[PDB]
């Protein structure tokens, strides 16, 4: 009923974007937690690094 | 994830998001009724004598 | 309703971008101030514009006249005003210094800031000038002041903007600004760009950097020019004129013309006369009538043309017009055209001028003025140049503002009639209902020194034993 | 092709994570200006 | 680098490549290093 | 040529690429030419 310019389209596309970055940034950081308190040991590894 | 990336070798992005739909049109109910004034000559249950 | 699409979809495809001041203007920020700069450059009604904002904002002269808080700081008024006379005339000394070392560039007077000042927050949106404290001590006074076009003034390196750093304006989170970042000469652009970074204000409480300009929302960082609304407009009714005058040259270019068969010099010895006998083909001599012969089959189409201005003077008046109402100075004064004018209308719009400009001056000049004259008694205090009262409740720098009570002076309102306005002046006073010091404010002066000259002008009387002057008694 | 069909939910559904280990036994950041760390340990034990 | 948050949580960043065919991008980056200070003090086991 | 200062001794640039491996490239630019209006007016030997 009531459609968007597609500048405001991508700018909540940006939205979407940067809240799933800080997400998969939080995922990931909190690996390190996780392995630390599980064994004291940690790996980081991964493709291409 | 983003998981370990080395910062020289940036490489590949991820899918943005997106994607569902439903449908349900309108439901209906019409409970009509009638009045009948020839009904209205006896008296009904209470209405004492 | 009319906000969704507008009737029949018409404005079905526009929807601006809603955003704040700040991100809708620094994108383009430089842009904006380059086309200004260009159209007053090269616009007649740009620097026209400009000349009556300098002429009226502030005008030929500025006065001080410093009020202190002295009931809020429990001062009694002979010293209050001891105090006060003894300020203003440092200041006055001071100003109007014939040595023009008021400022580092060393070419301009206090009046010349104050129209700088004003002019720059008008083409550009803000104005910034940097109080500096010079070493030397030849004088008697170490301030000096710089003004900074906002040319100057962006992000080190140009780097982009960020949540604490607009355009090299470095802010605390309420959004008020903490540092500044300034680009020094760059003529030519061939020398490496550096950013200095200056507090704007000294932690000793001194406002080592002042900016000035008027925020529309909130969030904004810097000013914008009246001219975003006209710009456009503007570039484009100069255009128009300068390709209505190209095209009415040319129309005027060619008049006649010449149809036959025969050789082209013959044609022109023989319809035009030439001067055969001696690429410029055949001037023609200027004449008597010289009426030609031309044979069967020729012609001497001699064109109309077309009239100059088919509507092109009504055309450029509303243009100006819109023009006017978008600056904000009345289309008469803008357009320096005054026809089938009334004294009614006339008194009018002079009223909507002036009182526009009042504002203006008001919210630009006034305060910039005052922070200028607040740095400078600071360092006369600081100097103890003047004594500062031994009672003062409070001191300097904990009423720096009750200290630095101080209103300004500008050009007077010159009315159109003269006479009526001083009849109902001088009513007005004899009523009782003004005061002397505000007729004197209005009209360019102050009623202390006038009184003073008056008593000077009656001391000259009686020693020349003449007569006395119209008060006595 | 009488196919308005306005819109009205949205609904999400993401994901399910809290992570409180940072702030329950990291609660304290250090940003880092060398290259190196170094993390030291004096064990005590005497006879 | 450029203006001096060598040392930092997270840094945004964006730019829109020129070309063609346009498209910009929204760049976070980070090193984290979360670490204890005994990992004896601690005492994980896996059950059955 | 867009900045129109065409016309000096020497131009510096310090400018950032896109993308991932964005770093900065400084640069200083010049067409130096110089000059003397009279060759005859300098002698030149070669000591032997």
């Amino acid at each position: 009923q009531n459609l968007a310019d597609p500048a405001y389209r991508r700018r909540r596309i940006i939205m979407q974007n940067m809240r799933d970055e800080e997400l998969a940034i939080a995922q990931v950081e909190e690996m390190q937690a996780v392995s630390a308190v599980l064994k004291g040991k940690y790996t980081m590894t991964g493709e291409a690094f | 994830m983003a998981l370990y990336v080395s910062p020289i070798v940036s490489g590949e992005v991820i899918r943005s998001r997106g994607g569902s739909t439903s449908e349900f049109t309108p439901g209906y109910v019409k409970p009509k009724h009638e009045v009948n004034p020839q009904m209205t000559l006896r008296r009904l249950p209470d209405e004492d004598p | 309703h009319g906000g969704g699409s507008g009737f029949g979809g018409q404005l079905r495809s526009w929807n601006p971008p809603s955003e704040s001041v700040d991100a809708a203007l620094l994108p383009n920020f430089t842009r904006g101030n380059a086309r200004a700069d260009d159209l007053v450059r090269n616009n007649g009604y740009a620097a026209n514009a400009i000349q009556l904002h300098q002429d009226h904002i502030v005008g030929s002269f500025f006065r001080l006249s410093h009020r202190p808080s002295w009931r809020y700081l429990g001062i009694g008024e002979e010293e209050a005003r001891a105090f006060s006379r003894e300020v203003e005339a440092a200041w006055k000394e001071f100003a109007e210094d014939d040595c023009c070392c008021i400022d580092v560039e060393r070419k301009r007077t206090f009046t010349m800031m104050i129209r700088e000042g004003v002019a720059m927050h008008a083409f550009n949106g803000e104005l910034f000038v940097q109080a500096t404290w010079d070493t030397s001590s030849s004088r008697l006074f170490r301030t000096q002041f710089r003004m900074v076009s906002p040319k100057r003034i962006s992000n080190p390196n140009n780097t982009g903007d960020s949540r604490n750093c607009r355009a090299g304006v470095q802010i605390n989170d309420s959004g008020a600004a903490l540092g500044y970042y300034v680009s020094e000469d760059g003529y030519p652009g061939w020398m490496p760009q550096k950013w200095t970074w200056i507090p704007r204000e000294l932690p000793g409480g001194r406002a080592s950097f002042i900016h000035v300009f008027e925020p529309v929302e909130d969030g904004q960082t810097r000013g914008a020019n009246v001219f975003y609304s006209v710009m456009e407009q503007m570039k484009m009714l100069d255009t128009l004129q300068n390709t209505q005058l190209q095209s009415a040259i040319v129309k005027a270019m060619y008049a006649a013309t010449i149809e036959s068969e025969l050789d082209t010099q013959s044609a022109m010895d023989f319809i035009l006369g030439a001067n055969s006998q001696e690429y410029a083909a055949a001037p023609v001599r200027l004449g008597g009538a010289k009426v030609p012969h031309l044979m069967p089959g020729d012609s001497l189409n001699l064109q109309t043309a077309q009239d100059t201005d088919n509507g092109y003077s009504v055309f450029e008046q509303s243009l100006l017009r819109y023009i006017a109402a978008g600056l904000g100075v009345s289309y008469e004064q803008l357009s320096r055209n005054y026809a089938q004018m009334s004294y009614s209308t006339a008194r009018a719009s002079a009223n909507e001028s002036w009182a526009y400009f009042m504002g203006r001056r008001k919210f630009v000049a006034s305060r910039q003025a005052s922070q200028m004259f607040l740095c400078w008694l600071e360092e006369a205090i600081v100097r103890r140049v003047v004594t500062l009262p031994s009672k003062a409740r409070f001191s300097f720098q904990e009423a720096r503002s009750a200290w630095g009570n101080c209103d300004w002076i500008g050009s007077g309102r010159m009315a159109i009639d003269g006479l009526k306005e001083v009849q109902e002046a001088v009513m007005l006073i004899e009523a009782g209902l003004s005061t002397y010091e505000k007729e004197c404010a209005k009209r360019g002066d102050d009623y202390q020194e006038i009184f003073a000259q008056q008593v000077r002008e009656t001391m000259e009387r009686r020693a020349a034993g003449l007569k006395p002057p119209a008060w006595a008694a | 092709m009488y196919t308005t069909a306005q819109l009205l939910a949205a609904n999400e559904q993401k994901f399910k994570f809290d992570p409180l280990f940072l702030r329950l036994f990291f609660r304290e950041s250090y940003p880092f200006t060398t290259e190196k760390v170094y993390l030291s340990q004096i064990p005590g034990l005497v006879n | 680098q450029r203006e001096g948050i060598n040392a930092s949580a997270r840094y945004p960043k964006n730019w829109v490549t020129t070309g063609d065919p346009a498209r910009e991008f929204t760049m976070i980056q980070s090193a984290p290093l979360m670490l204890l200070a005994d990992p004896d003090e601690f005492v994980s086991v896996q059950l059955a």
